[PDB]
This record gives C-alpha cells, structure tokens and sequence, in this order.
C-alpha cells in the first residue's frame, strides 16, 4: 500500500490534520495506512478510523440518494428518456461506495475484530460491522441482498448482547450502537416496531443511570440521548 | 432522513 | 483520456448530474472530457466547466490555508518541534492544487483560447487563465513566483482589454472579470489602491448603464455589483 | 477573504 513506507504515528499525526482540512478521503487513507501496521488501536484512534470513513461514505449515499432519485423520475410514466447515462452515473457512484464499504469491512477482518478483546474495542468494530453492511445494504438489489441484510444484523446483535452485558446503559458506545440498530430495523428490515421498542428503552434505561455521572459524562450521554428522541419524534 | 453516530 | 470513450452530449449530461450530486471532482473529470473532443464550447457548458473547477480549486485552497496556518505555528518561538508532517502534508495539498490548475491552463492553451473569438467567450477564457494563474501565485514562494504573477497579471489585462471595447459595463463577464482582478491586485500584486480604484470604477460605471436593462438582466448585474461592493466595505 | 466569481 501507498503508506506503508510511512510511519504509523505519522499517519496518525496527518490524519489529525486531514480532519482540520476537512480531508476526508485522505483521512481515510492515513488511517488504513495506520491500521495496517497491524497493531491495535487506540480509542482515540478508533474514533480517527470511524470519523474518517463515516465522512466518505456519507457523501457517497447523499450522492447516490440524489442519483437514485433522478433515476427514479425517469422511470415514471410521461418521461422523456434520455438514454443509459443517468443509470450509468448512479451505477459508478454506487460502485465507489460499495468499494469504500468493502475496505472498511476488509479492515475489521483483517485484523481488527479478532484482536479486539475489550469491550469497548470490540463493540465499537462489531457495530461499524453493521454500519457498513446497513451501507451495502442501502443500495443492494440482488441475489444477495438478504444476506447482506443479515450480515448488518448479526454484527449488530453480536454488539448489543457485549455492549448489554459489559457497558452501562449511558455509555456512549451502547448508546450509539442501539440509535444505529434502531435506524437498521426502521430503514433496512422492515421493522418500523423493533426500532421503536429499541430507541425507547434505550433512553429509558440511560435515563435511569444518568445520577451515577460526572456532569462531562451527563453532557457525552445526554447528547446521544437527545439523537434517540430525535427518531422517536420523527417515527410516532 | 433518521440520526445515527 | 479515461473519457475518450464517452460522448461528447453524455460527458455533459454527467457534469449536470455531478453539479446536482455536488460531486465536483467528477463534474471537473466530465467537462475535461468534453473539453477533449476538441469542439468549442457553448456558454452553458463554459459555465460548467469553470463550475466545476472552481468547487475542486476551491475546497483544496481552504485545505491548503488550514495547513498552511498549522505550519506557520509551528514555526513561532515557543513551539515544541513535531516534525516534518505538518510541511509534508501541506506540500502533498499544494501538489494536488497545483496540478488541477495546471490541467485546467493546460485545457485553456490546448486549445480553447485560441479558437475564442467572441467576446463572451474569449474574456471568459482569459479570466479563467488569470484566476488559475492566481491560484499558483497564492502558494508560490519560489524562483518564478514573479513569472506566475504576471502571467495572471497579462491575461487579466487581455480579458479586461476586450471586456472595455466589447462589452457594456454591465455584463456579468466583465463585472466578474473585474471582480476577480481588483482581488488580484489586493491580495497578490500589493497593490491596494489599484484594487479599490478598479472595483469602484467598475460599480460606478455599471450603475449609470443599469437603466438599460431588463428586469432579469438587473438581477444578474446588480448581485455581482454587490460583490464589488462588500469587498469595498471589506477594504475601506 | 475577499469575493471572487
Ligand atoms: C474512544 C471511543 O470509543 N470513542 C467513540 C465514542 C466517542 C469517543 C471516541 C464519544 N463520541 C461521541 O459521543 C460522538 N460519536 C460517537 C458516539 C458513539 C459511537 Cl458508537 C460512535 C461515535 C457522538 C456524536 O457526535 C460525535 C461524537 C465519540
Ligand atoms: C454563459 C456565460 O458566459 N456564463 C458566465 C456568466 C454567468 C452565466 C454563464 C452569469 N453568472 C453569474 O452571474 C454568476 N457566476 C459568474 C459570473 C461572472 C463570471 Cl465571469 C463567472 C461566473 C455570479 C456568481 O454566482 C454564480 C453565477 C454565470
Ligand atoms: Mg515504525
Ligand atoms: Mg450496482
Ligand atoms: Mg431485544
Ligand atoms: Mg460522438
Ligand atoms: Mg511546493
Ligand atoms: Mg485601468
């Protein structure tokens, strides 16, 4: 790889860079490099990894939504065709994003996850398991469109039973799992009912531990908090 | 479209 | 080129979808394709060419003055040594501007400025020409920093040239032409005064023909007049 | 920064 020539905390230092300039892309390419040092990461660093990705393929999926829904337009009754190129468009969009998730997933599998002993190592990487097959997902439409949806649902179950057994229910890792489980039953599985049961006692269950925080800790989980009521709002 | 983190 | 297999008509349809998408680097990718079939270029798609370079050199000279300040830190008395990341990662971003400047002056002089014979196209053109030449001037600190200067400077003044003899005061080309000189002369050439005269000039001139004009026309000269305006509120 | 177009 391009950066393996570079040493990892260089990688790291640049990536902390990147993030200032809004370098997303090369965020994501210092990290991977960083990552294939082969040595653990930090919680610090872990973050790094998961801001750099989350960043571009953010901006993929709002790219392809915008594509997918001209494409859609054009398949209407009443619209003039204008030929393969809006298809083709969404199709390269799409395969750029697909390519994002695959070095993503590659990543956990190689090493990360089977290294990763400590809880909130382990469910942080099982729940960007499920994250990026809820991506794949997102744009899926095939043969394998079910096990996709299924790998999403396995990492993610894999997360919450670690996360409910090993976390508090105000840490901020289970809290953010169960929002983005919550968002995968309601968007991805067709279970609008699931996601709502979810986000619920999610909140409540924090709620009920918040007395036992520091006020820094308060301000961490609140905040997440706020984003679960945000769904619920928007979903009943 | 919903929040997630 | 990677586009030499695409159409013409299908290049910029694409750079349409991509300005929608807000997906820029492919926008610029699209038009550079067109750019190649070695056909002139209407106005809408001049316009979307200097679009989509205009978003890519832009977001890689906000990146650039992040990095730049970061590194200008680095070097005040006080500051602890880091190494040589911060000017490493700064050098890679100035690379990578300079080389989408250096595409874009090598599409105008290969060979879109010498089949412009019309005004519109010719000073639209040349504008551009002095805009990426600024672009390197901004980041140059070398033995041809003057050269880069005055070549900015020399097709800056071609453009303004014909904008005066051709065109009324109140075109959108030449109040944007003017526009981006007086900057020029502000922030590259030291030369306030120059750079308030000229944009003054341009707005008083511009005001004393807006009475002939429509409606839609008055729009579309007054909101660049603005422009010349905030900078004079930003200068004085 | 001053406006360019
Ligand atoms: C070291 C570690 O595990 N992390 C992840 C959690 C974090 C610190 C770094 C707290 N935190 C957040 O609260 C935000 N992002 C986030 C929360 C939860 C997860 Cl699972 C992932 C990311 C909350 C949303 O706004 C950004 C910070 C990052
Ligand atoms: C066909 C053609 O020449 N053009 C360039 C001028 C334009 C229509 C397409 C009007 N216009 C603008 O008013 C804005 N951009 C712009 C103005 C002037 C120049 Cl020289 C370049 C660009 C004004 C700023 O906001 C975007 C439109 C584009
Ligand atoms: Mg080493
Ligand atoms: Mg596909
Ligand atoms: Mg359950
Ligand atoms: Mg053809
Ligand atoms: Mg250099
Ligand atoms: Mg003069």
């Amino acid at each position: 790889g391009a950066m393996g020539s570079m040493e990892r905390a260089s990688l790291i230092q640049k990536a902390k860079l990147a993030e200032q300039a809004e370098r997303y892309e090369d965020m994501a390419a210092f990290m991977k490099g960083a990552v294939e040092k082969g040595e653990e990461l930090s919680c610090e660093e872990r973050n790094l990894l998961s801001v750099a990705y989350k960043n571009v393929v953010g901006g993929q999926r709002a790219a392809w939504r915008v594509l997918s829904s001209i494409e859609q337009k054009s398949n209407e009754e009443g619209s003039e065709e204008k030929g393969p190129e809006v298809r083709e468009y969404r199709e390269k969009v799409e395969t750029e994003l697909q390519g994002v998730c695959d070095t993503v997933l590659g990543l956990l599998d190689s090493h990360l996850i089977k290294e990763a002993g400590d809880a909130e190592s382990r469910v942080f990487y099982l729940k960007m398991k499920g994250d990026y097959y809820r991506y794949l997902a997102e744009v899926a439409t095939g043969d394998d469109k079910k096990r996709i949806i299924d790998s999403a649902r396995s990492a993610y179950q894999e997360a919450m039973d670690i996360s409910k057994k090993e976390m508090p229910p105000t840490n901020p890792i289970r809290l953010g799992l169960a929002l983005n489980f919550s968002v995968f039953h309601y968007e991805i599985a067709n279970s609008p009912e699931e996601a709502i049961s979810l986000a619920k006692t999610t909140f409540d269950e924090a709620m009920a531990d918040l007395h036992t925080l520091s006020e820094d800790s308060y301000k961490d989980s609140t905040l997440i908090m706020q984003l679960l009521r945000d769904n619920l709002t928007l979903w009943t | 479209f919903p929040a997630t983190v």
